[PDB]
């Protein structure tokens, strides 16, 4: 029963993840995750 | 309305203030507005 949830028209950061995060595991598919800032998407969800 | 089932945008827009007055007359003011959609984004223009 997870929750989802909606981003849209903000901005987000990957900066703002690893600095002491140290959380288990972090990659990311079909994009290096380094370079999260300069790609643009668009109606981001989140499901947790 | 009745509810919202889901909501891809929201949004609250400048402050500003209203008369709020009930008296007979003449129309003292005029507004106008231009709403229009291009390329998938929504626009709105204004003028008192």
């Amino acid at each position: 029963a997870w929750n989802r949830k909606r981003i849209s028209n903000c901005v987000a950061d990957y900066s703002v993840l690893y600095n002491s995060a140290s959380f288990s595991t972090f990659k990311c598919y079909g994009v290096s995750p380094t370079k999260l800032n300069d790609l643009c998407f668009t109606n981001v969800y989140a499901d947790s | 309305y009745s509810s919202a089932n889901n909501c891809t945008f929201e949004y609250v827009s400048q402050p500003f203030l209203m008369d709020l007055e009930g008296k007979q007359g003449n129309f003292k003011n005029l507004r106008e507005f231009v709403f229009k959609n291009i390329d998938g984004y929504f626009k709105i223009y204004s003028k008192h």
